[PDB]
């Protein structure tokens, strides 16, 4: 994918995280679960279904009779309107077509984005006190219960008061 | 300790193409491409069509007797077998600039601008009838025409006039009748060298019986021309004829609507309401494209020859 | 010692929609919906319209008394008429492909005004003086169309006339006559004293025959006859003949044109002003250097593209984030 | 969005900075200051005015007279025009609408990605001879002055010169 | 001690244009659009066009003598005139609905001309022998259309004429006739007797009374008079009527088909070979693998979209930046 | 370019490198030399050969004789009938071209943006044992064979078999 996440060095989705779109996975010594990422998971529902409802909002036809009645010596305007009438299946068609495969791919890029977002924010929180164990996990150097999970989760993580600590664990 | 960064996946098999890779697994996704129909004809704007079951626009207007024929309709439909029209032979003038102007109306309404009790005193109006044209049997001809012809040996020169009180558009029909011989055209009208005159304000045409032996059709060998005009509220519509004429007994008072259309199909006729309506059935859908029918009448949808359009909104579903 | 990584923000209040949410403010947009006109209608490539004021095509075209018939502008790109341009046929009758006729002049070079058959020597033999009427009315008094000549008998006899015109212009020459319908049979003696005649008008190309249809219709504008016009454009080399016993309305004046592609007939009440655009619309004319445009749906020239949109506009700049 | 720098980790803009789409604030011995980054704010305008050109030149227009005038007896070819007209009405407007949202969401994109990569050009210059201390700024370790801070901008960062130095501060 | 990531460039001078930068040199492309012809005029979905050659469509079909009406096929995809194809109605007059006609012709599954009312026995009281004019000249003499014929008095009269074809052809019949106008009363009695005539032509579908219009036009071809050419497609076991006392120009051979839908008529100088295409255009065909093409806008069959654009090349590899 | 890798921080492609659009060049003891990635080139020839496919056979077109004929007195008709093939033309050339600028900005990103994931997933394996010193470059804190230089370049690359002399150099020169 564009930004390498997703289907990338994440190599899987998690079905044990029905509690939406991204979240993470935590392990420490008051237990460990899935937890989705409401923030970015709704910022993200709310951004799909303006796309979704733009594809389709946008449309608002003109009332139209397509239909035509020509005699046996009219056939050039009966082609004439049968050329329109191709014309835009034509146009349509392609369009819609094109339309759909090109906004299915910024979907996914989309998504794809989200995640490394999320990912690369903890990554630049914790620099040195944790150490990146592939497919999107971080082992932190120094214990870190709830608090500082949820702290990581915020974007409040404190470098300082575990910099110490980790040190060591860097034999 | 270790905190892992992830994303949703489920049970989901939808599939969706992407300009890089067709048939990806996503999590969540919605079609864009309306492919249902109710397999009805419904009403417009909540109004119903004009249905002509067997007979079609000819028959219904000019009042053939397999014909009784609302004050409003969205659009007409009529059948593949709609096969009762004119049952005399001859040509119908700008007929389906008719049809198209009937197409929708938003007032209807049939009236006697020719009273036959009393606006012929000088012709027969009585046996202008024909086996061409029959009912329960026996000779007839339309409803909304009389077929004048000689009474005991004169056919004196016609004039007939009508002035339009009705608030709007009038719609008056006509005939020319073309006797297969002269001994026909006398034994009908006397006179040998006739015409029809018919102007309005707008209108104004002159005609001549063409006689001749033309191939029997419903056994004539003779034709009937069909003619119309719309007078407008206002104006008057004066008819001459020395012979020939096919008068207006029954004209429609009228307003046109816009641009509707004519459906032709089988399908049935039902109260529900429509904004897309297709010969196949009604579409009612929010969405965007349609693959059911290009010949549609409505707000509708653009028709594709696409038969999938999948909108993913998800993520690539990957439950491993 | 800091050294910090930002972007540009401003006191910009412009916003736009993405498909993604709507109503962004960004720094910097521009529009991509022409929403603007000038109000005038303009010269078009240069070449100015023709304005018929209270005139329509017919009236101008034919001679009108009402209508002016200019004179010095031999060419235009278009053909204005005023919502209540009203004088057209003053005698009621039927122009025969008039909507042709009217495409077909919408865009004219070279446009020569000639009397194709003189008035003073073209009918020795038949009375030009007479063929005045109420319905086209001149200063109070009875008149005529200035482009035609009703042609009646002279002294009781309309004797069979007979007269040809050789295209010798360069270019298409646009011939228009009329047939006269009398109301009845003691008018069309009184008038052409034959009771029985016909008309005829062919070219290499073109071929037609008259035949008076006498009746009393509804009266309009006060005449319970009729009189219909007809028109046929004789190529360069080609000679036309005309052959009537009656009810022949002459041709006086002819057209010597040259047509061009095909613009478009406007009927608007906008002034005519002394502009010049590359697209032109009955509201007033637009600048053509955006994509698209919502002010009118029926344009004459190289037009943007007509959309329904209130604005379209696109983002240059980055999300306002003044905070 | 897109690209997490714009609304991201730099979570606002700068008002102060009047130049330029994208620059720097710095801070240092002889005082503070905002200045736009000339070479990638006039790459963007450069592509963001090729962009906006292209969008608007592409359009080819025949010329056309959109018009047409038919009598009380062709109804039938009045709505087939009819049909036309509205037939290119629903193209374009679609079209245009979708287009715009569409390229919007690019342009935000294309700024976001600009923020990224000026923001990862300097901290590869910088290596380890200032911080990371968030919200897109470096703390130097060293004494970077105006001629230091203006070789920074303009890339031609001298790291050894200051490595020294630096990496005793730690 | 080092390890690099990079990427491939080489030798190619291809550029593309992006929408944020233009002339961008890349590694690989591919052109989208298709410019190139064959210069050839070719089948049609396996089945040759008709080329009529000197001939138009008018000429052809009522057997004009410098045109082949013997060996013409059986079938054709599309008909081909070429630009200077004169040869048509060598006696001057309207051929009515013409342009539909060439429309219905433009591609026909099956074709089969015959004699409907064969020369030898349909009109033993009518001349049909000297109905031949220098306007139709053949090998050196006085000729007539191949397809009509032109009947005139036998002796000093011509008797009423009156006569049916019943179309028990498995398929529509196109007939075709003439109606003659003289120049003069004495030509009208010096060809058919009878000053005051009529024609008369009826099916089930058709009808239409003729009345000769008499009067000297501009010659054409050496002709004063004229001839106007009339036709209807006669459905199977309907029956079509003639009746006449003068002018009439009565059908010889007709022609049993069976039409295909749309196709058209390509006016061109380029030759017709043995080459299948799938798109046709006046100047040659072309090969319908990409989606737009930029040869000619007027096209035949299953074609590429046209477009004003002169390259669309796409980018499949990445910016080549060898140094 | 949206991924600053393809003439940004790797300012230059290489002519040397012959079988592949991406790759690595690698200089140690036993020499030096030029490496395609043939994985994440044969992923993404099979995916831009499935984009110029979509927009070609996503075209299907109605047979259609686009040609009319129209006599003296129906210039009215003749000129919708142009009005209709000039919007097909001004629709469909307007469509191609942006078509074409647009998705060749994306072609382009895209390649951009499988660069920078190799550059990531390789920086990524040699974590703290090498050095990044730009260009597209990583200079080993250790001693880099044949065999090393090429389980980076597939994927299995030990980290914890070469962090002890890594360590080592990585302080001196730190
Ligand atoms: C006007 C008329 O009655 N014509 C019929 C004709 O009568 C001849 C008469 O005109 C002459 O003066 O004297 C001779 C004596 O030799 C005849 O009596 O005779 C023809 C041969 O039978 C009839 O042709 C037949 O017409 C049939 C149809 O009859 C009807 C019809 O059903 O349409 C009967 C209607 O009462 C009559 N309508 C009116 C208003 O008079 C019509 C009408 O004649 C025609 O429709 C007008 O064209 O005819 C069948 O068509 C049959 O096949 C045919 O042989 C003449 O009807
Ligand atoms: C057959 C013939 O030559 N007719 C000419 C005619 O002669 C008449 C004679 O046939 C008859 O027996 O007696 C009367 C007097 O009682 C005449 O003497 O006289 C006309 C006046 O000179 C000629 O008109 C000239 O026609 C020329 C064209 O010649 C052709 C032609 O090639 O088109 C000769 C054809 O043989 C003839 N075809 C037929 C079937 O008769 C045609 C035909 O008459 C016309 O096409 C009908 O419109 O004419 C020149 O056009 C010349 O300008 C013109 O004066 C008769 O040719
Ligand atoms: C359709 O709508 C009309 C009002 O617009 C209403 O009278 C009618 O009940 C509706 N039909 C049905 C079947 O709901
Ligand atoms: C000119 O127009 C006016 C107003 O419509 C009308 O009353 C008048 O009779 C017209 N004059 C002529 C000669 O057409
Ligand atoms: C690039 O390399 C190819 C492969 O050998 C060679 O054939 C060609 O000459 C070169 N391209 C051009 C256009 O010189
Ligand atoms: C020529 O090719 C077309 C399709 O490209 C096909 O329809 C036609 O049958 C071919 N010719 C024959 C006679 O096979
Ligand atoms: C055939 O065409 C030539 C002009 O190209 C003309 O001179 C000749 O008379 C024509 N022959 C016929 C019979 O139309």
């Amino acid at each position: 994918g564009l930004f390498g996440a997703i289907a990338g060095f994440i190599e899987g989705g998690w079905t044990g995280m029905v509690d939406g779109w991204y979240g993470y996975h935590h392990q420490n010594e008051q237990g460990s679960g899935y937890a989705a990422d409401l923030k970015s998971t709704q910022n993200a529902i709310d951004e799909i279904t303006n796309k979704v409802n733009s594809v389709i909002e946008k449309m608002n036809t003109q009332f139209t009779a397509v239909g035509k009645e020509f005699n046996h010596l009219e056939k050039r305007i009966e082609n004439l309107n049968k050329k329109v009438d191709d014309g835009f299946l034509d146009i349509w068609t392609y369009n819609a077509e094109l339309l759909v495969l090109l906004e299915n791919e910024r979907t996914l890029d989309y998504h794809d984005s989200n995640v490394k977002n999320l990912y690369e924010k903890v990554r630049s929180q914790l620099k040195n006190n944790a150490k990146e164990i592939g497919n999107g996990c971080f082992e932190f150097y120094h214990k870190c219960d709830n608090t500082c999970m949820e702290s990581v989760k915020n974007g409040t993580y404190d470098y300082p008061k575990y910099s110490e600590e980790a040190k060591l664990n860097r034999e | 300790d270790t905190l892992c960064i992830g994303y949703h996946a489920n049970n989901s098999t939808d599939t969706v193409d992407t300009v890089l890779e067709k048939n990806v697994t996503v999590t969540h996704s919605v079609n864009l491409l309306e492919d249902k129909h109710n397999g009805k004809l419904c009403k417009l704007r909540g109004v119903a069509p004009l249905h002509l079951g067997k007979c079609n626009i000819a028959g219904w207007i000019l009042g053939n007797p397999e014909c009784e024929s609302a004050s409003s309709w969205s659009y007409i439909v009529e059948t593949p077998s709609s096969d009762n029209g004119t049952c005399y032979p001859g040509d119908f003038i700008d007929y389906e600039e008719l049809r198209e102007q009937l197409s929708s109306v938003s007032s209807f309404e049939r009236f006697e601008i020719f009273p036959k009790t009393s606006s012929w005193p000088n012709h027969d109006s009585n046996k202008g009838v024909t086996a061409a044209c029959p009912h329960a049997g026996a000779k007839s001809f339309y409803k909304n025409l009389i077929w004048l012809v000689k009474k005991g040996n004169s056919y004196p020169k016609l004039s007939k006039s009508y002035i339009n009180d009705k608030g709007k558009e009038v719609l008056v029909l006509w005939g020319i009748h073309h006797p297969s011989t002269s001994a026909d055209q006398q034994s009908l009208y006397q006179n040998a060298d006739t015409y029809v005159f018919v102007c309005s304000s707008r209108y104004s045409k002159k005609f001549k019986p063409e006689i001749a032996i033309c191939p029997k059709v419903r056994d004539q060998e003779g034709r009937m021309n069909y003619y119309w005009t719309l007078v407008e509220p206002g104006d008057k519509i004066t008819f001459e004829a020395t012979g020939n004429l096919v008068v207006p007994r029954y004209a429609f008072a009228m307003e046109r609507n816009a641009g509707s259309g004519i459906i032709i199909s089988d399908t049935p006729v039902h109260d529900c309401n429509t904004t897309c309506q297709t010969p196949k059935g009604a579409i009612n859908t929010s969405l965007p494209f349609q693959n059911i029918h290009p010949i549609t009448i409505g707000k509708c949808p653009k028709y594709v020859k696409s038969t999938k359009l999948r909108l993913a909104t998800g993520l690539r579903n990957i439950p491993s």
